[PDB]
């Protein structure tokens, strides 16, 4: 089950009736300092400050000790066997040429196979994500790159630019 | 006769480190004193009495044992927090006061492992803690007060706990509200008023009344005013509802304190 | 187990009112905690205990119930003033302490009415009572402390006083002569002085030695210093004389207080 902590300043306490991720791996989400605890049928302790694998033990509520009022929001996702892994590599290299034309446009799209673009642009050049604009001229929400500077963008997203607002 | 012994050097005491004591197996604590300086009681944290690695009574930090002791009214040393076993407010019933005082000293035959472990805060000053064991002849583990912490959270208007563990042929010396916008509680079981919504001024005067000390944020019911362990709650394995109902003015997360006591078990609570 | 109650509400609590504090029966009342404001004890006159319309025990007013409570040094608290029916101060001989103290609870099986009247004096300000009862199992009236007030002209030189009722079966706790000029007094049964002419100051020494807390213009004949019940007075049928002999300075009204003993009796003392 993947489930919600969210965060205010004091003690915390989700208790769904259901420990079906008792012996099971917990893939526990952690920011700068709190202390948790463990009970299911025992009281138990738990101090823990970054992202980590839990193992199995009883449960029947969650206990969330708070040092820092102020840290972030976590889902806790309990799992019999929770393994994730691949970052790749990239076999193939493919090059070619965009068409700039005028607007906030799509640089790149959303494509699961993609790790990496080397990309150069021979105008000054807006490079942002989903919430860039360019409302009359100006750019919100992107950043310039020079003309003639060669990037990089690792992303497997949409990208988006903006060059200049005329249609002819 | 008695024997009061200078226990083993404590290894390894420094600020933020991880620190036991390990107690040799084969007789009776009734007492163990612990001399502490370079570092508060506060600085103590996580202070757990452990049997055969399991938990049997639990202290966020060293100054709860302190206040435990000021509430019977025990002899406070600065510099020194005792660890009473032996239950000195006990009164006999059917059996001589110093028999039913003993019967809480921690006997440790058939025992593998009896340590207290303990945090040392990474703030401490210079640290430096040694231990002394008021003990007598050997005996098994057997009745042992075991103080479990709970946190709940308190509202302001009225608040009702009765999610509190009951395990089975245990009872229950007192519990502690620590709290500090608490007015009056009420204590129930099975729908039976044990204990009416009382007014912090009326039943810290019942408190008073009998030897012990009010503690500061402190709602405590106690079970065993009289000393007679006969009055304390029994955890019958019929009891259908154990529940507090708190007044509070105040929205809060309260510490809760639950004195409990029984047989110890290697498989038990 | 005990049971903490919040007595109901006390009715008619105003100045020059004559109240009463009635007591459900079934029960047994170890202590009663009267909470009072706008009034002070003094200003609570004629308080009378009653067990199915008879006297138990009496006191002039509240304030002689507070010193009863200071001589034995039992918590004192402004605003407050319990009636302690378990003596706690009571030592068992060939029963255990506990026994001893809580065989002088007020049990009401068996009665019709209990009750605690009293008068509230003109002059209160603005009169504010409340009761809490600390309750146990229901048992028979019983063995109860019997509280009887006597006025007698003691003069200036020597005084003797052997008119003091003597019911039979019942005992003596202790006797309280309230005046103040006494100097020494002396005790005897049938001739035999139990109490030699002791000095006030010696008498006095006796009774701190013990605990005890001496009152003001009060000479305290306590036959349980001990906390022995069987160290008081038995007054046996057959007894001829009891007498007691007082060597005053002045010329004055005292207020004889005799706490007598016994198993209460619908037909009895
Ligand atoms: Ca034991
Ligand atoms: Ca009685």
């Amino acid at each position: 089950m993947i489930v919600k902590k969210k965060l205010a300043a004091g003690e915390f306490a989700e208790t769904f009736k259901n420990g079906n991720n008792i012996t099971i791996i917990k893939a526990v989400g952690e920011l700068v300092l709190r202390a948790y605890g463990a009970d299911g049928g025992e009281g138990l302790r738990t101090i823990v400050r970054q992202g980590v694998s839990i193992k199995g033990m009883n449960y029947t509520s969650v206990m969330l000790h708070t040092e820092y009022a102020q840290e972030i929001e976590y889902w806790v996702g309990d799992l019999d066997y929770s393994f994730q892994e691949q970052t790749t590599k990239s076999r193939d290299v493919n090059s070619f040429q965009i068409p700039l034309r005028d607007g906030v446009r799509e640089l790149l799209p959303e494509d699961a196979s993609r790790n990496r673009a080397s990309i150069k642009s021979p105008v000054d050049i807006w490079i942002g994500g989903e919430n860039m604009t360019a409302l009359n001229g100006i750019v919100d929400g992107g950043r310039k790159f020079e003309a003639g500077q060669e990037f990089q963008i690792n992303t497997f997203g949409s990208v988006n630019y903006w060059v200049s607002d005329e249609e002819i | 006769m008695r024997s009061f012994l200078n226990l083993n050097s404590i290894p390894n005491v420094a600020a933020g480190n991880s620190c036991s004591i390990k107690l040799p197996i084969g007789q009776t604590y009734e007492v163990i004193d612990l001399r502490y300086s370079g570092v508060t009681p506060s600085q103590i944290k996580n202070v757990r009495v452990e049997l055969d690695g399991r938990l049997l009574s639990t202290y966020k930090t060293l100054n709860d044992l302190i206040l435990e002791n000021t509430r019977h009214k025990r002899k406070i040393k600065a510099g020194v927090v005792s660890f009473h076993f032996v239950r000195p407010e006990m009164k006999g019933v059917n059996v001589t006061d110093l028999v039913q005082q003993r019967m809480f000293a921690l006997g440790t035959v058939g025992l593998t492992t009896c340590e207290i472990k303990f945090d040392i805060d990474e703030a401490a000053a210079g640290p430096k803690l040694s231990a002394i064991a008021q003990k007598s002849v050997g005996t098994a583990p057997s009745w042992l007060t075991m103080r479990r912490n709970f946190f709940k959270q308190l509202n302001n208007g009225t608040t009702e706990i009765a999610d509190l563990p009951r395990p089975v042929g245990y009872r229950i010396a007192a519990i502690h509200i620590k709290a500090a916008g608490v007015d009056a509680v009420e204590f129930q079981i099975d729908g039976t008023k044990w204990r009416d919504l009382l007014k912090k001024a009326d039943n810290d005067y019942i408190l008073e009344q009998y030897g012990k000390a009010v503690l500061d944020n402190t709602y405590t019911i106690d079970f065993m005013l009289e000393g007679d362990v006969y009055q304390s709650v029994l955890l019958d394995q019929m009891i259908q509802d154990l529940r507090l109902k708190i007044d509070s003015t105040m929205d809060e997360q309260a510490e809760i304190i639950v004195e409990y006591m029984g047989v110890w078990s290697r498989n038990g609570f």
